RNA sequence: CUUGACUGCGAGACAGACACGUCGAGCAGGUACGAAAGUAGGUCUUAGUGAUCCGGUGGUUCUGUAUGGAAGGGCCAUCG
RNA sequence: UAGUGGCGAGCGAACGGGGAUUAGCCCUUAAGCUUCAUUGAUUUUAGCGGAACGCUCUGGAAAGUGCGGCCAUAGUGGGUGAUAGCCCCGUACGCGAAAGGAUCUUUGAAGUGAAAUCAAGUAGGACGGAGCACGAGAAACUUUGUCUGAACAUGGGGGGACCAUCCUCCAAGGCUAAAUACUACUGACUGACCGAUAGUGAACCAGUACCGUGAGGGAAAGGCGAAAAGAACCCCGGAGAGGGGAGUGAAAUAGAACCUGAAACCGUAUGCGUACAAGCAGUGGGAGCCUACUUGUUAGGUGACUGCGUACCUUUUGUAUAAUGGGUCAGCGACUUAUAUUCAGUGGCAAGCUUAACCGUAUAGGGUAGGCGUAGCGAAAGCGAGUCUUAAUAGGGCGUU
């Protein structure tokens, strides 16, 4: 079914590769994925919460004078923001059905726009950079996710100061970083890991 | 459960799949002065009239 | 993500003060004057183009009724021609042939007097 | 597939118009609440059950029946279920490894609302007449 | 005569915002009567009335906080 | 939800489950904990080293342009004359402590726990209160202000009035870590937070100035430039204030009240109109005049003359209304958020669907306790594709592929 650069073929699945695009459903996944990566830390403070305001400004009648009940109304330049925030959470609810309904029509279209390259195994031996740059422009490549099943140190260790690629495992891989980087690598032992969750 | 059902309300209207089911009034305490007609059609227990669906079931906290 | 608003509304207030310009006092310069007053020449702007219709319509009879009783008939009487006659000519170049081509308006005016209904 | 390039089916994601900016965007200047009285008010509510005033449906009709603490540990299971369990005996507790019955039941009637289709031993539980019978069909029995 | 001023109901209507309200057979429990067809679910008709919640009373097959009972509760009837 | 409640408004369990944490020791003397004394260990209070870029273009100035490299366990850090992984200070990553502090750990020591010896003015009760979700209610159980008052393992308490029978416990002596609550104060990282009317009241000598007898109330006020290079000298003036030059700089209409410099408001210049004409001040028509241009049947300004014309908001049956509100400008200023729920649209799964705490090398995955659905009817026991009722399977309501 896929085809790797080391001269096979892997015969994926129909349900995990090569399934039908739905928009709608990587849509919710991808807006569920960069609210739940949203810290709601804000506050803002409200007329009870501004210093000082208690008694009122002048008599009620008398004064000429519109009617005002402390110096720190929201209509005064004093006081309290009307909605004034305070910290919430922007997390939201995708059903565990569906997180993985909408990775399995992601890694869909990454074979059917041929923005996915398998490969046999990827590992470098040294924790450096630019024997990782020399790897990738072998396979012409750059902007890349790189997913292994499970990362190892010195891959780690490499490609983590390099600009524009990222090394995930399969758990870790998510919606919106392999709908971002121009290219995803996969080796054989990630489609394994990629039926085992999907198919 | 952060929404409070009225009590009182759960007395009265019992929650079948056919409806909302209640007792009839006028069947306490002055008997012997109306017919045995109107304590007959009275006894059992009928059903919530349409008019009054909704505003039973806001007091029965289910809109 | 709090936003200020100034941009917007100087942007705002200058399309309705600059379609006040050339108005007296404060319905050119002021805000709360300018923006009612561009409001009411908008107003009279719609119903006036109703009316020039009708002033240049009244205009062009007028004329017409002036130049017919030249060649000695009334407005109403050269009208009255075309139920029975048909020129199919209309108030518009009536009127501006009893000013300018006075000789060729004298012609009508004898097709409507050979009329005679 | 880009995040420039993701949009969710029409119909899925509505704008939220928010009343009271400016009156061309139909919720002018009140916003739907219309004129005074309370409704229009901040706290503008009316209870729940309340009629105006006069006696409401909640303390005019009578109260009536008690609620049975005996059902409280009570449950039904139907025939159509009755195959999910393991290992070819339907217990108390076999109904309860797969979840068709919740913990603190205690006692369980099968009603007949479908086909029984594996040959299962019902142990200390009630069944209908009709489910009785549509057991047994199937190879079951029963015993206590 | 001495009880149909019946018991269970009730097709279908009329009124009707709702709660209410009004009109209405056949089988039985069973009936007075008529020797019988049959009439009778009160009065020529429309006023003579009062919700709920609390209590009171008589039933009940229902519930009955470990169990057997009771207490209390529910249902049905009726009183204040 | 059960209960509870002028059975109103409301208040609100428990059983049973899923987890977080994990220890029980003693009154014939104990764990544990404090204080020292020591045994190793780990941190903290400051630091040290810390890779790799040149040419060119525009420019006041290069980090930007153009070309070519390099480094990378260091590439979206801070600022350097405009935007720097290789200029600088850092960062990744390694190292480091005379002397203290703190935590953990050895193994002694003095203590403490500790009230004495398994609990008597105690349990129980009567009055009056309070609590238990429980308004004394059939009111259990717990506490007690007044008054009373036991049994002793062939005892005693509970199991929601109460009594029997079972079941389960030993009150009237104690001590116990972790999981839990909070952050005035430290430090590091972070933000679909704010950006000087905002954000702390407070970016600036702010709880200041000021107001009060006092408690107390409580402001306004940031920006020259890259660098002061902050204007030598000359001229008018009162050895002024303030200017005109000259210098400085890329720029001084960046000159210190200093970036940008809006609007109301106030001016000077110019063009046109206006001193016999009545009113929401505009609009339709429209002459003349004046500027640019090119041809004229244009473009800009002014608008003689004339037709029609009683602002706006709010409130009302209705307002030009002599009804309300607004002196004007600029900023600010009013449908939010949380948690439950219902309906619609849009999706995932589908006779099932979905998890909550929590676990997690952590938006994954696990966790299906629970919630809703697949069956209803009845007040209920219950019966179930069926009850109630009545002596009546006889007659209707609700449900049902």
């Amino acid at each position: 079914q896929l085809n790797v650069n080391g001269a096979q073929a892997i015969e994926v699945s129909e349900r995990t590769f090569g399934g039908e695009f739905n928009e709608t459903l990587v849509h919710q996944a991808v807006v569920a994925y960069m609210a739940g990566g949203r810290q709601g830390s804000k506050a803002q403070k409200t007329r009870s919460e501004v210093s000082g305001g208690g008694k009122k400004p002048w008599r009620q009648k008398g004064t000429g004078r519109a009617r005002a009940g402390t110096i720190r109304s929201p209509i005064w330049r004093g006081g309290g923001t009307t909605f004034a925030a305070k910290p919430r959470s922007h997390e939201q609810k995708l059903n565990k059905k569906m997180y993985r309904a909408a990775l399995r029509s992601i890694l869909a279209e990454l074979v059917r726009l041929d923005r996915l390259v398998v490969v046999a195994d990827f590992a470098v031996d040294a924790p450096k950079t630019k024997g990782l740059v020399a790897k990738l422009d072998t396979l012409g490549l750059k902007d890349v996710l790189i997913v292994t099943d499970g990362v190892d140190e010195n891959l780690y260790l490499a490609a983590r100061n390099l600009a524009h690629v990222d090394v995930r495992d399969v758990q870790g891989s998510d919606p919106v970083s392999l709908i971002a980087y121009d290219k995803v690598l996969v080796t054989v032992s990630a489609v394994k890991k990629f039926e085992e969750l999907l198919g | 459960p952060k929404m409070k059902t009225k009590s009182g309300a759960a007395k009265r209207f019992k929650k079948t799949a056919g409806g909302l089911k209640h007792k009839h009034a006028f069947k306490s305490h002055i008997l012997t002065k109306m017919t045995t007609k109107r304590k007959r059609q009275l006894r059992g227990t009928s059903m919530l009239n349409k008019s009054d669906v909704a505003r039973v079931e806001r007091s029965l906290r289910l809109r | 993500a709090r936003v200020k608003r100034g941009v917007i509304a100087r942007r705002r207030h200058k399309k309705i003060l600059k379609l006040a310009k050339g108005y007296y006092g404060a319905r050119s310069r002021v805000f709360r004057v300018a923006k009612q007053a561009v409001i009411k020449a908008g107003q009279y702007a719609y119903r006036d183009r109703r009316q020039r219709k009708r002033q240049f319509r009244a205009l062009w009879i007028a004329r017409i009724n002036a130049g017919a009783r030249q060649n000695g008939l009334s407005y109403s009487r050269l009208i009255a021609g075309l139920k029975k006659a048909a020129i199919e000519i209309d108030r518009k170049v009536l009127a501006d042939l009893a000013v300018n081509e006075k000789a060729a308006f004298t012609a009508i005016v004898e097709k409507a007097k050979a009329s005679l209904a | 597939m880009q995040l420039n390039d993701l949009r969710s089916a029409p119909g899925a994601r509505r704008e939220k118009h928010r009343p009271g900016r400016g009156i061309g965007s139909g919720l002018g200047k009140t916003g739907g609440r219309g004129h005074k009285g309370l409704t229009s008010r901040s706290g503008g509510k009316v209870a729940p059950g309340f009629e105006g005033g006069q006696q409401p449906l909640h303390r005019r009709l009578p109260k009536f029946g008690f609620v049975s603490l005996k059902a409280m540990d009570r449950a039904e299971v139907r025939t159509s279920e009755l195959a999910k369990v393991e290992g070819d005996v339907v217990s108390l507790q076999t109904l309860k490894d797969a979840n068709l019955i919740n913990q603190h039941v205690q006692r369980v009637k099968v009603m007949l609302s479908g086909e029984v289709g594996r040959a299962v031993t019902l142990k200390g539980i009630a069944a209908t007449k009709g489910a009785r019978a549509a057991i047994e069909a199937a190879g079951g029995k029963f015993e206590d």
